[PDB]
């Protein structure tokens, strides 16, 4: 994914 | 007698607050991806028979000023009320113009604060990084005290599977639980949280 | 309802699990804290209770806070393979994110850090219960963890100095009528709703409990 | 009552  | 009580014209208001663009005061990246998770959230949510609204990059007085605004209206004829929140995040605290307090969006709709909605579930989903005053709330935070794909977020994306399939025979706590399952086993870590101080058993129907 | 499987936590192991229950009565001088009145009466009652269920009922009193470090992570190097899951009760004195020793205070957070699935393999995949009593009106390492605190964060929790803590009584009636029939979540649903309804600056006040979540399944006490 |  990525992140956050 | 253990069930909340679904019997109401509506089943109440939902409020998506959707923040995707943040100032370069804050440091936030662009949140790509959270366009597709909003679009499902709003069929999945609608398709429940919530009145929905979706506010795109909000700022903590627009947050607080919505949700004040929300408490104030009257949900005599609502079941319940949704708020859903996507952005980024730190512990205790939601982050386009900085950071607001998660007990200060909710407060405002404490027993006093709103007495229109007492003794009715108030739910909040949260995706980031004489009766009582606290009792019937609901908060389900996307990881514990979170990832997203530039396809949707993988709580979202759970939460909204579940919803279209069982979401009308299905208890809330059900539901939650098994979105906390799918999240953990696609994982390929981060499982959601659910808070409950409800009362009773959510059914939508 | 109904008992639909794939989503029921797989009880047919040899036992239903450990039961630790920390029973906090009596505190040192230094920390200001007073007698827990009302407390051993909790504590028999919830043995009684967790033995009822099927749990192998631990009980410690007046522990210090190694003790109580020392014995939840000896508690977490045991076999659980044979436990269909585990569960801990503390009763104590408390403030927010912490639990108090005779001696002193420590973080929950510490405690129950002995059971995450990369630090107790045997409890892997299975249910870790924690109940916690302790302080106006109108695979992941955190899945499978489930939390019953007596009230929610930063209000205090009430208990009868001879009928014991509310949310202790509640939760033990509700155990003896359904404890067997019901999942998890229905029970402390309902144990929200009894202390909600039937319990001068300390005066016609209330309070709540919180129910934290990790469970990926419905646990149920049978089958 | 007593509170915690
Ligand atoms: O109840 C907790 C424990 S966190 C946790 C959550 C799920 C699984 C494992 C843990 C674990 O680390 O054992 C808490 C205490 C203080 C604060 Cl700030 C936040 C959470």
């Amino acid at each position: 994914d990525e992140v956050x | 007698t253990y069930q909340y009580n679904m019997n109401f014209e509506k089943l109440g208001k939902c409020i998506i607050i959707n923040n995707k663009n943040f100032d370069k005061v804050t440091g936030m990246g662009v949140r790509n991806g959270t366009d597709k998770d909003a679009e499902a959230l709003f069929k999945c949510f609608r398709s429940l028979g919530f009145d929905v609204i979706v506010y795109n990059d909000c700022s903590c007085a627009k947050m607080q000023d919505l949700l004040k605004k929300a408490s104030e209206e009257d949900h005599t004829n609502a079941a319940c009320f949704a708020c859903i929140l996507l952005s980024h995040g730190e512990e205790n605290v939601i982050y386009k113009d900085g950071v607001t307090p998660i007990k200060d969006l909710t407060a405002h709709f404490r027993g006093d604060r709103c007495k229109t909605l007492l003794e009715k579930p108030k739910l909040f989903f949260i995706q980031a990084c004489k009766i009582p005053v606290e009792a019937d709330f609901l908060f389900a935070y996307s990881t514990v005290p979170s990832w997203r794909s530039p396809r949707g977020s993988w709580f979202v994306q759970a939460l909204c599977s579940i919803l279209e399939e069982h979401g009308k025979d299905l208890e809330i706590m059900q539901i939650l639980t098994r979105v906390n399952d799918r999240v953990a086993r696609h994982f390929e870590k981060q499982i959601p949280c659910v808070v409950s101080m409800l009362t009773k058993e959510l059914y939508f129907s």
